[PDB]
């Protein structure tokens, strides 16, 4: 046995390295994981990160629905899914 | 910048646009060929005075319509434009390889042109059976250029299948399971699996034809212990999957169009629709010998292939009834795309039914190699595929271009086409039942009346094609820019506007798990 | 063919009800359609058949364990 | 042969073709029904202002949409397979005739006793006798005895062809290196016509088949006269 | 600008040069078979190799040097290579179907027997068995190479990969010699046709797979692979196992059962 | 041999606007022009051969 | 299954090297012996111009059109027999 093979910690670069570093911190800036829903009430809305002022949400209103409900979520007051009413609130950066 | 954008593309929408342009151009070629067929048959006697040329026209008509019109439009055009948008993905998995699947098609089509220009062309039928297609009955380069055209088309589609399967499996939002993807995306996935498995078998068979013609192999030559019938098995082992490949993306588009213009958020019976397409895909590999009921097969084999073939009508019927159940209770919008989709349902059903007639090997003895088969497949496949293509094109043209069509003109175009294709192909059932062979340049005099009517029909559809070109021109000429569309909550491809920006989903959708 | 993402419980139930049990039903049809007794062949006392080197440890020693009088001849032929 | 404005099958000349006609009548009714039901339902779904756009449960109705088509297919497959197995059943013919396809004509061999063979070419339109049929006549017809079970063996000495006679329900591909068998039995005397049924090159449209069915005693005199 | 992990590829000329290479090779084969000239074919082979070299060079630049192969991108490439191998399995399936069709029902022109009259097959216990041990052994050595890489051991990865490539080259030279020594030819009816087309396509895949292993060897000499990220090596090993399994099917079917 | 991957990472990440197929420097441009000239000229040559082969010669 | 080893535990690099040198390369050495013992030229068979062999439906695109690509004069007869 012997060494001489670089590790990812040593040699990963670019976006690969950013994803690796973020994963160590437990963060998901590149949207690799599915977010877990809150209760979705007005008091406990689902918090939707965005780098901008609007992002498309898809809502799978009940588990196992095959129809996904899509809409732009805008910064400001929380909006509700037009099918199930669950609340979403944009959280820029 | 032009060359970078349109020759060096790595963008799914621009590559989709290239495929739609290519497929539309090929559609003109294939239509011209079909009009030459029907001109030769439009009165008794000879028109071209060269029945080898007639056979070359028939063969090229089919290769053009299948490999250069339907598959590039459905999979390369609608698939590239729509699949990434419908799953919120930023492009295809292999965006550079995708461009090579496109760029292989103009050389493939050039090889087909070359085949028809050298020697006396490949007057083989699109099946290319030896020994007619071998080096004694088709000496010279034409058949070899046809084989190479198919090789390039096959590589393009195999790599495209790898791309679509990978994209659909790997690039959906993390919360979206396969059972949350739209039916068009399912239809493309299944079509791609069929292409992946079936085209390599065709590639093997046509390569053995190439080596029998040029390297003194004898795979299909009995003098060496070969067998012409082995070629037929290899060809049809691909060719049955191929007919489902040609229609499955059409089924996907029809599900979306019928849902949309019924004012519904979803198709009836989503999981049944997925089941039905998977079942058709699977059964589509075990029925091919129904193209071979007159070659001399054992009776028990004929019985098995009759029975397996009829089993496919069950999952197909689920889809037909489910489209009817999607209409059920709808706020029906009588848009031109809806008319195309309703025409598709009816004409596909007629053609599928005559296919069920043909599935009975006893009756197929009498109907094989007659115009009954030509009528079956111009209903169920040729005009099924064309009507789904026109429905999708009318429905999504405003997304791809940013401009609206004139709906009254588009309805006129539908009406002309519906008349024309029915006048062309319905009388071919009578020709087949009364025994007229296919692949003939002239016919006994008894068959004159229905041939005359069928050829008159072909000119009506020509008038429709010319009108379609004018309608597209009128939309680009007038520049009515889209503002809004309804039902965006269940039609994600529209939510980035019209046309969507070059890059979409740079920030992916947010979809949680509850 | 298709799905290939997650092979979870939902996919395996889909395969059970959508492919596996339909296949069993089709084969059950196929079988209960070729069923029906077929003519038993002429008895011929071939020496490589109906072997008896020791009596069976049940019955009269001369009947196989799942003897079916309709289709299983004894060494002396079919039973009456 | 076919006649002007014909819509269905040529009249049956053999018992098997009769069976096919009745089986076709049975199946075409089903095709008509299903096609008209789909058309009807399309119009039924499109002709009400009443709506129901919320999610609809699909399980109950999908049982109907699978079980009924399955029953219908079985009701087609049963007579279809009975006819298929009838065709294949042992017949014991009295005569064997071979046909060899060529580009572009047929040859015939009657080698049970004598070694008789001949070629059979389409009559060009310029040579037809008045009232003869364009693209259908041949110079030498396949003389055969009526009301007798005949074995035809079909092959080719070049490319694929296919030997067909619609009114007898016959189509058997002609493949070099292979000897395909079919059985022929005409209930009636007469002239029965068919056309090459696998694309074989430029003159595929112009190599017809013409059977001439006559009583056995006349078949024997014709055979004898070939000596 | 993106907040997904996928790779937006720079606009590239290699799809077009690859597609034109295919036009030149196919029109080139046509001109060679029919018009007694190798010119177009030589241009097409050259442009094909240039296109492959530059395209895969760019994939290395995008991944080792630029960092674009996130885990999501790597997962896509895993699916892509599996799907590609599946399509190559179906291509060989067509040649096995031709072989079994002809050998299970030998026609009268063969003597009605298999092997045909006048065919004297190779002894499968001679060079064909040696070739089988060679490809099986190289499946063991490539697995040693893979584990050495995962365990961070540069020297033993290189030794094991070198042994694997040496065995692939040995197979190729043994098969070239067998082709020369064979007393039957591709023109010897369906026996020669199935033998040389099926084993020839396999030999092409051995050369392709050996070349891919050689690329991996040089990339390893240049330290491109990490102990956890080395998909080009994984893909070349999957392809190499595919080439080994196709050989085992050829050996059992054509050389042994067909002798 | 020594691990020089970091130096190639710095080269291919330099913000010079070059697409990856040219980012190695002048040699990339040569190989590109060679490849493209062979492809386009060979394609023109293939069209000539088509014209030649389309007529009895 | 009809093997006879043992180790399992972990299959790591050391185990696969052990297999490479202890089983795989010795097997190649033995088959190389087996093969380099049954090497040698057997007596070629009488030529018979069987019509299913030496097929020529189009000339080959190299040489004189009548020689296969890896033609071996010692063992590959032409349609007319062995060469002199
Ligand atoms: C169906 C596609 C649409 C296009 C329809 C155009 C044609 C209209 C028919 C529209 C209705 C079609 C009915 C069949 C027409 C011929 C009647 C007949 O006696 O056919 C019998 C047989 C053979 O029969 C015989 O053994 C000879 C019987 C002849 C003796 C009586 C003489 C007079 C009968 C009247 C015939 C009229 C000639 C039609 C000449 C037509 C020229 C164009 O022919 C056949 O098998 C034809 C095989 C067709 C297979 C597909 C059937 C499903 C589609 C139609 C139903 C959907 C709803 C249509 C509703 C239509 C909504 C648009
Ligand atoms: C889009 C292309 C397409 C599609 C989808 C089909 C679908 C079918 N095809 Fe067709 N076919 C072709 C294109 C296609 N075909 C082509 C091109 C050829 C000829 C190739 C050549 O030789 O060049 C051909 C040839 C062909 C033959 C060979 C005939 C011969 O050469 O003698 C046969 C035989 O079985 C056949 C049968 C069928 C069947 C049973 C279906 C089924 O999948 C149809 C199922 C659909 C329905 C049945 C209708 C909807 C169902 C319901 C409303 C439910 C209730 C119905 C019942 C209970 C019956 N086809
Ligand atoms: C997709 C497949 C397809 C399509 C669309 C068509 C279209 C047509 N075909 Fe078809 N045809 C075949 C596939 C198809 N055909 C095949 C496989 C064969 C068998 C070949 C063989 O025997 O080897 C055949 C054979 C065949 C024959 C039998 C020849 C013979 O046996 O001798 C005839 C005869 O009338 C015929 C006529 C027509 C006509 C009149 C049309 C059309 O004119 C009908 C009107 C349709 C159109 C005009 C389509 C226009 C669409 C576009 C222009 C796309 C526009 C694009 C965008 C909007 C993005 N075809
Ligand atoms: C060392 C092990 C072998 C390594 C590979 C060596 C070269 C083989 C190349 C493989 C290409 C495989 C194509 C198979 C075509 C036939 C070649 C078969 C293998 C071979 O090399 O066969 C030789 C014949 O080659 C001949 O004809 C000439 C063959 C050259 C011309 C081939 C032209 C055809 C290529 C068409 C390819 C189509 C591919 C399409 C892919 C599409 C997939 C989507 C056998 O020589 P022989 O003298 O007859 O008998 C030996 C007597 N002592
Ligand atoms: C339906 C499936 C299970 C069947 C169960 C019936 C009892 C068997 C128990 C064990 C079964 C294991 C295999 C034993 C060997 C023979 C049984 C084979 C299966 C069987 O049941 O065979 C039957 C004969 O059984 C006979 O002789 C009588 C067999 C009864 C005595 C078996 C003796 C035990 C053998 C010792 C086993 C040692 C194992 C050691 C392992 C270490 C077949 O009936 P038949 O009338 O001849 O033909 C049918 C004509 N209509
Ligand atoms: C023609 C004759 C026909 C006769 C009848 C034929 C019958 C064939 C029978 C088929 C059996 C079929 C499958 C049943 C499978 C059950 C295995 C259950 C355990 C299991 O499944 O877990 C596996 C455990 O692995 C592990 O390390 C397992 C480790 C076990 C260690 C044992 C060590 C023994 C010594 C080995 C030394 C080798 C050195 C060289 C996971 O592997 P997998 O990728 O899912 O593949 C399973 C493939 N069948
Ligand atoms: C060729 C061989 C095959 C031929 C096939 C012929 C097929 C004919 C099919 C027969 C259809 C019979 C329908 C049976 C199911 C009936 C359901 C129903 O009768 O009712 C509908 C239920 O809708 C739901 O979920 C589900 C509602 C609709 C479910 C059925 C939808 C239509 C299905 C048929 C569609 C027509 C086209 C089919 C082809 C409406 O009900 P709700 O409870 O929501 O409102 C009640 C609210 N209150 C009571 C609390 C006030
Ligand atoms: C008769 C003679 C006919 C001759 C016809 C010859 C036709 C074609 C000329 C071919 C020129 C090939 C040039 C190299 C192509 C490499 C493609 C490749 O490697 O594609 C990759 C994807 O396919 C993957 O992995 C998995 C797939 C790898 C495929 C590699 C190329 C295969 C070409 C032959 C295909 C048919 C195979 C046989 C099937 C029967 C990468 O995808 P990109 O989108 O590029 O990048 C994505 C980035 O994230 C990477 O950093
Ligand atoms: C002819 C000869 C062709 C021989 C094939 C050579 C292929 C060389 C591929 C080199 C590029 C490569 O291997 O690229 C790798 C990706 O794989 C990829 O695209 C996978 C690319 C798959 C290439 C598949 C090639 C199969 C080719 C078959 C072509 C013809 C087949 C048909 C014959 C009839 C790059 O990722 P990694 O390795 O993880 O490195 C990144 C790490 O350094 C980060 O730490
Ligand atoms: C840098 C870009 C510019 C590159 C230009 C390349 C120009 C090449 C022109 C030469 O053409 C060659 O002529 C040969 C003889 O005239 C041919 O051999 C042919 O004739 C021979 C006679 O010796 C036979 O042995 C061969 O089998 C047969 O293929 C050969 O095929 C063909 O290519
Ligand atoms: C990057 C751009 C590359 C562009 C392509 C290069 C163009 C090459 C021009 C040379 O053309 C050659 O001319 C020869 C005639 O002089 C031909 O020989 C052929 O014709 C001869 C007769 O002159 C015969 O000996 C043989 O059939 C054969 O060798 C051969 O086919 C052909 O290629
Ligand atoms: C179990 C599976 C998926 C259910 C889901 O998880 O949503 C469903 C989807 C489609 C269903 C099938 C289709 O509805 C077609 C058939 C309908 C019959 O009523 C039962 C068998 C039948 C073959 C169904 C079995 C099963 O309920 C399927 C396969
Ligand atoms: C030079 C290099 C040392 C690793 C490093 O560069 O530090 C060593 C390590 C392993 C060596 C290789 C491996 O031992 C495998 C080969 C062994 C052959 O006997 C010589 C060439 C051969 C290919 C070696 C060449 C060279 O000496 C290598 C490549
Ligand atoms: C239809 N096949
Ligand atoms: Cu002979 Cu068609
Ligand atoms: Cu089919
Ligand atoms: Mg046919
Ligand atoms: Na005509
Ligand atoms: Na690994
Ligand atoms: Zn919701």
């Amino acid at each position: 046995s012997g060494g001489g093979v670089p590790t990812d910690e040593e040699q990963a670069t670019g976006l690969e390295r950013e994803v690796m570093l973020a994963a160590r911190k437990g963060q998901d800036p590149y949207n690799i994981l599915a977010p877990k829903a809150t209760s979705g009430t007005k008091e406990d809305p689902n918090l939707v990160p965005s780098i901008t002022n609007k992002r498309i949400v898809g809502c799978i209103c009940e588990e196992d629905n095959s129809t996904v409900i899509w809409f732009w979520l805008h910064k400001g007051e929380a909006q509700r899914c037009p099918s199930c009413g669950t609340h979403y609130k944009l959280v820029p950066h | 910048m032009f060359i970078n954008r349109w020759l060096f593309s790595t963008n799914h929408k621009d590559i989709g646009t290239l495929y739609l342009l290519f497929g539309a151009w090929a559609g003109m070629v294939g239509t011209a060929l079909s009009l030459l067929i029907r001109a030769e048959l439009g009165q008794p006697g000879t028109l071209l005075g060269d029945d080898q040329i007639y056979n070359v026209v028939v063969t090229a008509h089919a290769f053009v319509m299948i490999f250069f019109m339907v598959m590039p439009i459905m999979i390369g055009g609608f698939g590239n434009w729509l699949v990434p948008l419908m799953i919120g993905a930023p492009d295809m998995a292999f965006p550079r390889m995708n461009n090579m699947s496109f760029w292989l098609l103009p050389p493939s089509f050039l090889l087909l042109l070359a085949s028809s220009m050298v020697e006396a062309g490949a007057g083989t039928g699109w099946t290319v059976y030896p020994p007619l297609a071998g080096n004694l009955a088709h000496a010279g380069a034409s058949v070899d250029l046809t084989i190479f055209s198919l090789h390039l088309a096959g590589v393009s589609s195999i790599l495209g299948a790898i791309n679509f399967i990978t994209t659909i499996i790997n690039m959906k939002p993390p919360a979206m399971s396969q059972y949350q993807t739209p039916l068009f995306v399912w239809s493309v996935m299944i079509t791609a699996v069929l292409l992946l498995l079936s085209l390599p078998v065709l590639a093997a068979g046509i390569t053995m034809l190439l080596t029998d013609r040029n390297l003194n192999t004898t795979f299909f030559d009995p003098a060496g212990g070969g067998d012409p019938i082995l070629y037929q098995h290899l060809f049809w082992f691909f060719g049955h999957p191929e007919v489902y490949i040609l229609i499955l993306p059409g089924f996907g588009m029809i599900s979306h169009i019928v849902t949309y213009y019924s004012g519904k958020k979803e198709p009836f019976g989503y999981m049944g629709m997925v089941w039905a397409m998977m079942s058709i895909g699977f059964l589509g590999f075990i029925v091919w010998a129904h193209h071979m009921f007159t070659v001399g097969m054992d009776v028990d084999t004929r019985a098995y292939f009759t029975s397996a073939t009829m089993i496919i009508a069950i999952p197909t019927g689920v889809k037909v009834f489910s489209w009817l159940a999607t209409l059920h209770g709808g706020n029906i919008k009588w848009s031109p795309a809806m008319m195309w989709a309703l025409g598709f349902i009816f004409l596909f059903t007629v053609g599928g039914l005559t296919g069920i007639v043909l599935a009975n090997s006893s009756l197929d003895i009498v109907l094989h190699d007659t115009y009954y088969v030509v009528a079956h497949f111009h209903y169920v496949l040729s005009m099924g595929a064309v009507f789904a293509i026109m429905g999708g094109f009318v429905h999504w043209f405003p997304l791809f271009s940013g401009y609206t069509l004139n709906d009254t003109w588009a309805k006129i175009h539908f009406a002309i086409m519906f008349v024309g294709v029915n006048m062309t192909f319905f009388p071919q059932h009578f020709l087949g039942l009364s025994g007229m062979p296919r692949r003939y340049s002239d016919y006994p005099d008894a068959y004159t009346m229905w041939n005359t009517i069928s050829s008159m029909g072909s000119f009506i559809s020509l008038t429709a094609v010319m009108l379609m070109v004018f309608i597209i021109w009128e939309a680009f000429a007038s520049k009515r820019e889209v503002l809004t569309v309804d039902l965006t909550t269940t039609n994600l491809e529209w939510l980035n506007g019209c046309p969507p920006p070059y890059h979409t989903f740079e920030e992916p959708t947010y979809v949680n798990l509850k | 063919k298709g799905d290939h993402g997650g092979t979870g419980a939902r996919t395996w139930r889909f395969l059970t009800f959508g492919l596996a049990l339909p296949s069993v039903a089709l084969c059950t049809l196929n079988s209960w359609l070729h069923s029906g007794h077929r003519e038993r062949p002429a008895f011929i006392p071939y020496h490589h058949l109906r072997i008896r080197t020791k009596p069976f440890s049940w019955g009269d020693g001369n009947h196989t364990f799942f003897h079916n009088p309709r289709v299983n001849p004894l060494p002396t032929g079919y039973e009456k | 042969m076919a006649y002007p404005m014909q819509l269905g099958f040529q009249d049956a000349t053999s018992p098997i073709m009769e069976e096919l006609l009745h089986f076709h009548d049975h199946t075409l009714m089903i095709v008509f029904l299903i096609s008209s039901l789909v058309l009807y339902i399309i119009s039924l779904m499109l002709t009400t202002k009443l709506t129901h756009t919320s999610t609809m449960d699909a399980q109950e109705v999908e049982t109907i949409w699978t079980i009924l088509p399955a029953i219908i297919l079985i009701l087609i497959a049963l007579p279809s397979l009975r006819i298929l197995y009838m065709m294949d059943e042992i017949n014991n013919p009295s005569l064997t005739v071979k046909t060899m396809g060529h580009q572009w004509y047929w040859s015939y061999e009657y080698t049970d006793y004598e070694d008789l063979s001949f070629d059979s070419y389409m009559i060009p339109t310029s040579e037809l006798k008045p009232g003869e049929l364009r693209l259908l006549e041949v110079d030498n017809r396949v003389v055969l005895p009526m009301e007798m079970t005949i074995r035809m063996l079909v092959s080719s000495e070049d490319v694929l062809h296919s030997w067909a006679v619609p009114s007898l329900g016959l189509k058997t591909d002609a493949i070099p290196g292979r000897l395909n068998q079919t059985t022929l039995m005409s209930s009636r005397p007469g002239l029965y016509y068919g056309q090459c049924s696998e694309i074989c090159g430029s003159n595929h449209s112009f190599m017809p088949i013409v059977l001439e069915l006559v009583p056995l005693k006349y078949f024997e005199k014709w055979s004898a006269s070939m000596l | 600008h993106q907040t997904h992990a996928y790779h937006m590829v720079n606009p590239s000329p290699w799809p077009l040069t690859g597609a034109l290479s295919a036009l030149l090779m196919t029109s080139g084969l046509t001109m060679w078979f029919h018009f007694n000239s190798m010119t177009l074919l030589m241009i097409g082979l050259t442009t094909n190799m240039l296109t492959m070299y530059q395209w895969w060079r760019d994939v290395i630049r995008e991944s080792t040097f630029q960092g674009h192969h996130t885990p999501a991108v790597q997962k896509g490439l895993r699916y892509g290579m599996i799907l590609f191998i599946i399509s190559e399995v179906l291509f060989f399936t067509g040649f096995f179907w031709a072989f079994y069709h002809s050998s299970l029902a030998p026609t009268p022109e063969l003597g009605g027997c298999w092997p045909p009259t006048g065919i004297h097959p190779l002894n499968p216990l001679e060079v064909p068995l040696l070739n089988t041990s060679v490809l099986l052994a190289s499946g063991v050595s490539i697995t040693w190479a893979h584990h050495s890489l995962m365990e961070g051991d540069r020297k033993h990865m290189l030794q094991a990969l070198f042994i694997t490539i040496t065995l692939g080259v040995y197979f190729t030279l043994l098969q070239a010699s067998e082709y020369y020594e064979a007393p039957f030819t591709i023109s010897d009816g369906v026996y020669g046709s199935t033998f040389f087309v099926a084993t020839g396509f396999h030999g092409l895949h051995v050369i392709i797979g050996s070349t891919f292993l050689i690329v991996c060897f040089f990339r390893q000499l240049k330290f491109h692979f990490t102990s956890n990220h080395h998909f080009g090596f994984e893909a070349a090993a999957w392809y190499w196992h595919f080439v080994d399994v196709v050989w085992l099917f050829l050996y059992v079917s054509i050389y042994w059962w067909g002798s | 041999f020594e691990n020089r991957v970091a130096e190639k990472q710095k080269l291919f990440q330099e913000d010079n606007g070059l697409p990856v197929h040219l980012k190695g420097g002048a040699t990339d441009n040569i190989l590109y022009r060679v490849t493209m000239t062979l492809c386009l000229g060979g394609t023109l040559y293939s069209l000539y051969c088509l014209g030649w082969a389309s007529f009895p010669h």
